[PDB]
RNA sequence: GAUGUCAUACUUAUC
């Protein structure tokens, strides 16, 4: 309830970066992004799991107009 | 091969209590397992934060008293 | 052709009648 | 006689320090009580390893050397590449003919130039605590934010110019934040527009 | 042509395929010869400039339905529908002041685009395969 | 990762 999947990133997107944007809206306890080992590169998702699960939903609420990149990037529940 | 699951601590049967009673094939897979998401939804069901004083926590029992203990 | 000409028309030359 | 984790985290007071190979040891309190003290430093990570902390970085590339600014500004550094670039193109008739009757003046800079440079202009370098140990992966993790603040990197991916205006400098997530309210997760956070003065608040965000 | 065996910082021969090293370069050509070696390497724009414009003088006629506007155009002798689309008054080519209402246009390939008002927020929906109908035969745009 | 044969290279102002 508390993690929020992020949508829609580049693959040039990095895990400090995806921090420091989710960081203006609240403090994100943890930020998980599975990539591939074989090739390096990140798959175009994320999970950013905070505090709570209120701050995860006004977070999620909060990034339906972010754009990354030329990108739009979608955040849902997870 | 048989060399580096012998010499890496591999196929070894590990059990947690916490995470339903699961399987794990090595120490140092369980560690770092221990610190992972899998982990904390676990111990996020029976109301314990996830911190660093029940990394090596494995039953429920001990880790609701050191929940209460602190 | 139809998504093609309404994503191409002027939607700047608005004329109130 | 060898306790559990469990009890080990009970009976001492710092539970955080007790780790899962400190239970089958000979002296399980002194351990805690020495892991757990003001001033020790931990064990390094290497212990444990099969590696001898020597054979991982053995296909990654790393630079040659880091030469500081003190040495750069000297013209030393260029003169020895000129030499080993004037060195490598001669056989070895150019270097034994310049044996026996040697060329003097190689570069021939100055001599209060390095003076100055190790006393005048002297620059310290960026030390560390004596708590902070070293391992292998430290060289590489260098991750290790503030809520208001953006940096230029984040402003150039994301497409926001940082300027004293508030009209545009803030994010278009800022829409959201006045149609919603406050984030509950900081009560003290000031944005400029809703809770905050537009040209005196400039930094887009403040916690106070 | 090898592409693993890379020059280190230290004047060495480095294998990335298997990860090993060598210290002269007699080793690293006897190193690809091997079970260990070959274990390795077996295991690895157009219709917008062309559109004339003429702005003819439309003829629309409004309705205050209860459960819808009627656009009289000329023969336009192709089958591209004229599109309705609702746009904001943000957007123009003078910026009035005090434009916060929406306004529903309608346009086509040889006539110009009729736009009305709408103060309401919400009373029907501006959908063109939804509610909306072009009869070529009379050659009658509604929509409601 | 260990083992046992061979080769290369390095260090202690060793002789």
């Amino acid at each position: 309830d508390a993690t929020v999947y992020v949508g829609g990133l580049d693959e040039k997107v990095s895990e400090p970066l995806l921090w420091e944007l989710f960081l203006q809206a609240g403090p994100v306890v943890n930020t998980h992004m599975p990539k591939d080992r074989v090739t390096g590169q990140h798959q175009g998702y994320g999970f950013v799991e905070f505090l709570s699960e209120e701050d995860a939903d006004y977070a999620i609420k909060i990034m339906n107009m972010i754009k990354l990149y030329g990108k739009p990037i979608r955040v849902n529940k997870a | 091969p048989y060399w580096l699951y012998k010499l890496h601590g591999l196929n070894i049967n590990y059990n947690c209590e916490i995470c339903g009673n699961y399987t794990y094939r090595g120490p140092k897979a369980f560690q770092r397992h221990f610190a992972e998401w899998r982990h904390a939804h676990g111990m996020r069901c029976l109301g314990i934060p996830n911190t660093a004083h029940f990394a090596n926590v494995t039953q429920i029992e001990d880790a609701v008293s050191l929940w209460a203990k602190l | 052709k139809e998504r093609v000409a309404y994503a191409q028309i002027d939607w700047h030359d608005f004329v109130v009648v | 006689n060898r306790f559990t984790v469990a009890e080990l985290k009970q009976l001492v007071a710092r539970p955080d320090v007790v780790e899962m190979h400190d239970v089958t040891a000979q002296d399980p309190k002194l351990l805690v009580h020495l892991k757990a003290t003001r001033n020790s430093v931990p064990v390094p990570r290497h212990w444990c390893f099969k590696r001898k902390y020597l054979q991982g970085k053995r296909g990654i590339e790393k630079p040659p050397f880091e030469l500081p600014d003190f040495i750069k500004r000297t013209g030393i550094q260029e003169m020895r590449e000129a030499l080993q670039e004037k060195e490598e193109q001669k056989t070895m008739k150019s270097k034994m003919r310049e044996k026996v009757r040697p060329k003097m003046g190689k570069i021939d800079i100055d001599y209060q130039k390095l003076h100055d440079a190790f006393f005048k202009w002297q620059t310290k370098p960026k030390l560390t605590i004596h708590g902070d140990l070293y391992y292998e992966g430290k060289e590489f993790e260098t991750r290790l934010k503030k809520p208001g603040d953006l940096s230029d990197e984040l402003r150039i991916s994301l497409g926001m110019p940082v300027g004293p205006n508030a009209h545009k400098v803030p994010p278009p997530w800022l829409i959201a934040m006045q149609r919603y309210g406050p984030p509950p997760s900081y009560p003290n956070l000031k944005i400029p527009g809703l809770n905050s003065p537009i040209p005196e608040s400039c930094s887009f965000g403040y916690h106070a | 042509k090898d592409p693993y065996f890379m020059k280190n910082h230290l004047g060495s021969y480095e294998c990335k395929l298997c990860l090993t090293l060598h210290n002269n370069e007699g080793s690293y050509l006897a190193h690809t010869q091997g079970k260990k070696h070959q274990t390795n390497l077996a295991r690895r724009v157009e219709v917008k400039k062309f559109v004339k414009i003429g702005r003819p003088g439309y003829k629309v006629t409004k309705q205050r339905d209860s459960e819808l506007f009627q656009i009289d155009y000329p023969e336009i002798a192709e089958g591209i529908m004229p599109r309705h689309r609702f746009m904001s008054a943000y957007e123009q080519r003078i910026e009035p002041p005090d434009r916060r209402w929406q306004y529903l246009l309608m346009a086509a390939e040889p006539y110009e685009t009729i736009a009305f008002k709408v103060p309401s927020r919400e009373i029907d929906k501006a959908e063109g395969k939804f509610w909306t109908h072009w009869n070529r035969e009379t050659k009658q745009f509604f929509l409601q």
